[PDB]
This record gives C-alpha cells, structure tokens and sequence, in this order.
C-alpha cells in the first residue's frame, strides 16, 4: 500500500461501513472465494503516484474467472487472451494515432504509468460469479476517494461511459475539469455513440486547456 | 426566414405604436388621435390583403393561415395580448360613458373582429 | 309542479381539507386492489402534467374513481 | 348504501354499511330489502331495524352479482336463485346454475321466474323457455310490465340494445349505439330511455359517460 | 437584485448558455406570459442574505395561474387559497412543534428570514402552462450555484424529497454536511415514506452538529 495516497485519506477509516468491509470480505476469503486477493488490491495505489492524476476511468465489475485479473479496472492478466472491450477501445486507437503500435496481450502496466486512474468501482467479487455481493462497502469508499479528488489533486478527466459510470461522477465542475460521456466500449450497448467518436485525443488534447504532464497513449 | 417588405416596415409601425400605450399606465394622455392607427394600420393592411384574391370562407387568422403577406405577420402581435391589452376590454366598456371615451373602445372590437 | 329538496345534505365546506380526509382514502383502497406500479407512474404522469396545483389533485379523485367503479363494474372481485 | 330523503328536506333517514345493492319493496313500499354477497337482509323504513335475514348455506348457488328482490305480491325473494316465502322464513325451491353471474329477476305477471336465460314457473318449476338472447343482459320492463328491455353487460358493455316483448317473449328490436351502454332506466309513463353512453374508444383512463335520452316510438 | 451574492458569482455569465436564458425568456416576455416577473424572480437574492444559508430546498415547477407565486420555491402569494403540499408539510410540524402555530396563508415570507433557500430549479414557466419550455438555462445557472455553495458558505443540509431534487444535490459530501431523503410532500406520491418521518427537526437538530444561527420553525 501507498502510504503518500494516505496523506490525507485518513478519513477513510471511520465510518460505520468500512468494518463491514474489510471483515466480511476477509470472512468471504474465510469462506468462498472473492478473486482478487489482497496482493492485488493496492496495486492502482502502488504502480502510479497521486501526484500526477490525469484521467478517471472507473470500472463496474471484475473478472470472476480464475487467473484473470489484477485490480485495475478493464483489466486482465497478461497471458489471458485479451477482452472484447479493451478490444474494442483499441478499434478507435488506430483511426487517431497515425503510430498504431498493438499491445498483443491484456496486462494494463503501460498505460497505468501515464496519469490514468484505473479504478474498479466495487474492487472484488467473488470466484465465476458476476455480482453476487450486496454494498459491503466498495462503493462508497471510493465514493470517498473519487469526490475527494475534486479537493486536492487537480487535471482529470470523466470518460464516464456506461451509466454506471454516469451516476457516480457527474456533478464535479466543468470550470476546473472536463466530463464527456458516451455510449458503452462493449458491443453489447445497442444504443451506439461510442463506434467512432475520437474521444481518445481529448486526453492529449484536454490537457492542452490544463498544461501538465504530457501522455503518450502508444506505451505498449 | 427574414421575409422583410420592400415597403415601410409596417411592423416597425406597429412596435412604434407598441412603446405608447405599454408606457400609458396612466400616464394621463388621451389616446383617440392615436388609437386611430388601430383602425388605420391594418385597414392599409387589409388594403393590400385583397391582392391574392383569398377565399372568403377565412375565419381563422392568416398567423394560421396565410405566412406570405403583412397581415398574418401582424395578427398575431395584437392577438397575443398578455392579458394586458384583455384589461382595455374591461377597462373602456365598465369606465365607458364619454364619446371620445368609447372612440378608444367601439372602433377596436371591430380591429379584433376575427380575433373576437 | 316539482319542488326539488333543500340540499341540507352532508356538506364539505373545507374542500382543502375533505380532499385531504379522502385523497389518502382514495390510495387507501387502490393499494388493496392494484400493485403500486401504475399507482406512482399515473400520479407521476399528471404531475408533470398538473402539478401541484389542484388541477391534479381533484383529478387523480377523477381517475382513481373513473378506474375502481369500473374495476367493480367490469367483473373483477378486487382488480 | 343510504335510505337517502327527497319531501323537501335532504337527510339520511336511514344508513346501512354493508349491501351491495338495495332494493324496496313492489306493492307496499314499507320494506326495503339489500343484499351482500350472499346474504340478503329486510329492512323496515320505520325503524331501520333487521326484519328477517334470510339464507340457506346448504342451498345457495354462490352467484357473482346476487340481488335479491320481491315478487310483485311481496311474497317471494330472490336469493341467489333460492324462492323464499316470507311468512314463516322458509326456502322453497332451488334454481339450476347455469351462467356464474346472475341471480334473476320477476316477471311482472307473477307467473314466472327469469334466471338470465331460463324461464321458470312459480308454482310447477318447469323451465317453460329459453331464450339465448338474453345472455347476460340487466332487464328492465315497461310500468305496465308489457314489454322488456335488455342491455348486454359483457371489455365493452352494450353495443346495442335488445328489445323483448314480455308475452312470447319475441324480440322485437336490437337498434344499434354505437358506444357503450352503461345503464339504462325508462318512465313510467313510456317517453324516453334514459340511456348512461360512454365517449371515445374503450378507455379505462379516460371515461365520457353522458346522458342520451331517446324517445319511444319516433324515426 | 443583491450585489454581495454575486461576490464571486460572476462565474455565472460567460459560458454559452447564459445569453440563451436571459434573451430567450425575455423573448418569451416579448411574446407569450412566462408567469414570475423580473421583479419577483431576485427576492431570494433579495431578502436572505448569504452569509446565512443553512437549508437547501429546492422547487421544481412554477406556478402557471396568474396572481399566484412570487419566486420562491412551494411559494405562493399571501392572498392565495394555500397549496396543498404546503399545506401537506404542516401536518408533520404540529407531530414535532409541540407550539405549532399556524400560517393562515401562502406566503412564505416567514421563513425565509431564517436560513432556508428555496430555491425553485426552473425560475420561470408560462401563464397557464407547466413544463411548456426546454431548457433554455434556468437548470445549469443553478447547478453553478447549488454546487458553489460547496465551497463558499457551510451550514447546509439537504431534504432533496423527490426524485427530481435527488439529481441535482447528491453527491455533496456527509462529513461537512447532511444529505437525508424521503418521499414527495405531496399526497399524490403512492410511495410512502414522507407520511411520519419527523425530519423537520433536523433543521434545529442537525445544526447542533454544527452549531451556527438558530432556527425557530414557528415565525409564521
């Protein structure tokens, strides 16, 4: 765990759900399986700084599948052969970075080094099952973390696609950030918006109204 | 979009007839040399009305009707009186006694006479 | 030569307060026939339609009252 | 339902809380009889109080829409099908069910009994006719009693009305509303139908029911 | 209109919406009766000051009919019959007020002296007409100053009854304010939950969280 992100997360702790958390999750690793393990967790509060904080892309629900998933959110191990929606965020890639390189694999640690907040909302679920848990407490301990991020550190960006998305994060100002939505990356999401829209240059193209630390998509 | 007259701009006249009695509250004037227009205006406008040569059987306005010549596009300035201009009903028939009193009054019913 | 009777009948002088003593009457016996999903969504529709202004008051008492005489009408014991 | 007071002075002189449907008393008014559900109550209008509550629960028939009435000599009642004489609080004679929702009604002439569309006798309880167009229709007949009307309670209610004669029982005309009959009552001195129509199409949300009145006899 | 609540509210004019609110509507006033005039649309900005807010209450619609309303929001004139949603809400304070005086009218002109914005969402909507209009900027004018308020002025508390004021005000964080929700005031609303829910309290109860300027229910 990072202990510079805990600066002043320290009004995480005390509050009646957060020991309805981190005990009936540690009694589900008592019992079931929740798949990802603790050594899994922290690894969006490891790898990247709260320093440079650029892009918040959130992330409905993990991979319930054995020896997929690492913890940041649309994300995969990287022998698992790689997702359809990461598949198909790559489609769009081509059509705006002229230098399409491909990553060729589903592991996450090239872009996660940029200013990209890969948060799953609800961090764990359980073993070949989607969403069998009730709110024990990973929404809105990130609840905590997300509209906190609207205080201190500064320059992000909503790509909140999905409605999921679109009820967490909406109300933050549009006069310090920036918040464009669209349709769902998956092709399942009928109702189209997201099949071609270059959304994918305004994380370049936004920090030009900002000016901090630059970001190359192609770090694959 | 923007059909505008080749003429005076009649609804310029009538904007300019709009500033008068909007700013009469009360101001403590006689408006019969003036409401004269109310009767004037669109009897010029009725003038010129008859150029189509339009089908008798109209008793809607031609702001439904008829978009191509200045009376639709004046009907309904004066038709959307904001109960307002519905107070002069009240006020110059309950307070109506004097000739010039209802010169202001029996001269325009017939100006809204489709609009009646 | 009718004489119509002197309506000394019961009458409901406070109309903001009788509706009150039967809007929730009228929810009262709705609710012990019909499930709650056209019950909020026909109060939602005159609501963005009507309003808080009366205009909707008196007439969800029309539509609740037009709907459960029927529904006692048509041949449904409680529906 | 509310024994209500029309003289001059509006009044409930009267209150019940429990029937469905009341009903007075044909030659005599001094009684006024209701029905809930299966069970039938008489009433006095003096006093308001239980007269007699009659019911069988070896012999009812358990019909959907039970009223029970009285035979034009205030003698008989009408209960789920079930006669009843009314001086010694006994049952008579069983009906058989044949259509789960009505409970029938009198004929004027006091010879018969019209279950929905069987005819019975009064004093042989032979079924005498059947007439299949008066599949469940609410009857109501001339003050003279000479002939019968019928609107169709079938969802729409009353496409037409159903004209019968109150002898053989022939029908006589079927002229066609194109709305919904809803209710229907006649004077008594044979002038106009009072005729409760129903506006636009079969709407449950929204319902115009007006008053039409006719008149007999005229094109 | 009052100059000291637009300290910093000059934030509120240079965005693309703006000039469509306050040209259109009076386009509107050109044409057709948008009912509340100019001259009643400033008196929350008029008579409360901002140094005092301590209650957030929103409104959603206007009242259509002519000589009714004066701004704020579940307001109407003192010579109207008063509405019944109102008249709905003082049910609840004869259960709590053990004093319970009563209003004999529709002006709110009692309690707004005490820290209370009610605010109607829409400001104005035409003569005889609910919802006629798009939105021609009355929502986002709003929404930059019910979020403003986040930063500037403390105090709040948010009774967002109903599902229109639940969009607006809810992700406002719960450890510098109160966020408690329930039914509609209206008895229109199938839905219980407003019917007994002793939350008028929690305007001179939650301030004991805070300990500010009082509140007394009972200036009517």
């Amino acid at each position: 765990f990072g202990e510079s992100w805990k600066k002043h997360l320290s009004g995480e702790f005390g509050k009646p759900y957060f020991i309805k958390l981190m005990g009936f999750v540690a009694e589900e690793r008592k019992h079931y399986t929740v798949y990802p393990p603790p050594h899994q967790v922290f690894t969006w509060t490891q790898m990247c700084d709260i320093k440079d904080v650029k892009v918040v892309i959130l992330g409905q629900d993990p991979y319930h599948g054995p020896n997929q998933a690492h913890g940041l959110c649309f994300s995969v191990q990287r022998p698992v052969p790689p997702p359809p929606s990461l598949e198909n965020i790559y489609k769009e890639l081509s059509t705006d970075i002229e230098d399409f390189v491909h990553p060729g694999h589903g592991d996450l640690s090239g872009w996660a080094k940029q200013g990209v907040l890969l948060l799953n909302a609800v961090l764990t679920v359980r073993a070949h099952q989607a969403n069998s848990h009730k709110e024990r407490g990973w929404e809105q301990f990130t609840d905590a973390v997300v509209s906190w991020l609207n205080q201190n550190s500064n320059g992000l960006v909503f790509l909140l696609w999905g409605s999921y998305a679109q009820k967490k994060g909406s109300a933050i100002d549009r006069k310090r950030h920036h918040v464009l939505q669209t349709a769902h990356p998956s092709p399942l999401s009928v109702y189209r918006g997201f099949f071609g829209c270059r959304h994918f240059s305004k994380t370049n193209e936004l920090l030009q109204k900002s000016g901090k630390k630059p970001i190359d998509w192609k770090e694959l | 979009m923007t059909t505008v007259v080749v003429h005076v701009d009649s609804k310029a006249e009538l904007t300019t007839l709009l500033e008068q009695w909007e700013k009469e509250h009360g101001s403590g004037q006689d408006m019969v040399p003036i409401l004269t227009r109310m009767s004037q205006l669109i009897e010029k406008e009725t003038e010129e009305y008859r150029k189509g040569d339009p089908d008798p059987f109209d008793d809607r306005h031609p702001g439904r009707a008829d978009p191509e010549c200045m009376l639709g596009h004046l009907l309904r300035i004066l038709f959307k009186n904001d109960d307002f201009m519905n107070a002069l009903v009240n006020a110059y028939v309950m307070t109506s006694r004097e000739p010039p009193l209802n010169t202001a009054a029996c001269r325009l019913l017939l100006d809204i006479m489709p609009g009646l | 030569m009718e004489q119509a009777p002197e309506d000394q009948g019961p009458q409901r002088e406070p109309y903001n307060e009788w509706t009150l003593e039967l809007l929730e009457e009228l929810k009262s016996e709705a609710v012990r026939h019909f499930p709650r999903i056209w019950l909020h969504n026909l109060g939602q529709h005159i609501y963005e339609t009507y309003g808080d202004t009366w205009a909707g008051v008196e007439a969800i008492i029309r539509i609740l009252q037009q709907l459960l005489f029927i529904h006692f009408r048509i041949g449904c014991r409680h529906s | 339902s509310a024994l209500w007071g029309m003289k001059s002075v509006f009044d409930m002189k009267h209150s019940f809380t429990e029937d469905h449907y009341v009903e007075f008393s044909k030659h005599s008014q001094d009684r006024v009889i209701g029905t809930k559900g299966d069970i039938a109550h008489i009433y006095d209008i003096q006093t308001g109080n239980k007269l007699l509550t009659l019911f069988n629960p070896d012999l009812a028939n358990n019909y959907k829409r039970n009223c029970a009435t009285f035979n034009p000599t205030d003698d008989l009642v009408l209960n789920d099908g079930v006669l009843w004489d009314v001086r010694s609080a006994q049952a008579i004679h069983k009906f058989d069910k044949f259509n789960m929702n009505i409970s029938g009604v009198f004929h004027p002439n006091g010879l018969e009994v019209i279950i929905n569309t069987e005819i019975w006798d009064l004093r042989t309880f032979h079924l005498l006719h059947t007439v299949p167009a008066l599949d469940q229709c609410r009857v109501v007949f001339n003050h003279t009693g000479t002939v019968m009307y019928g609107a169709m309670l079938q969802s729409p209610f009353g496409s037409s009305f159903r004209t019968f004669n109150a002898t053989d029982y022939k029908p006589i005309a079927t002229i066609d509303v194109k709305r919904n009959i809803f209710d229907l009552c006649t004077d008594t001195k044979d002038c106009y139908l009072a005729v409760i129509e129903n506006q636009g199409s079969m709407d449950a949300l929204n319902m115009d029911t007006v008053c039409r009145l006719y008149e007999v006899g005229r094109q």
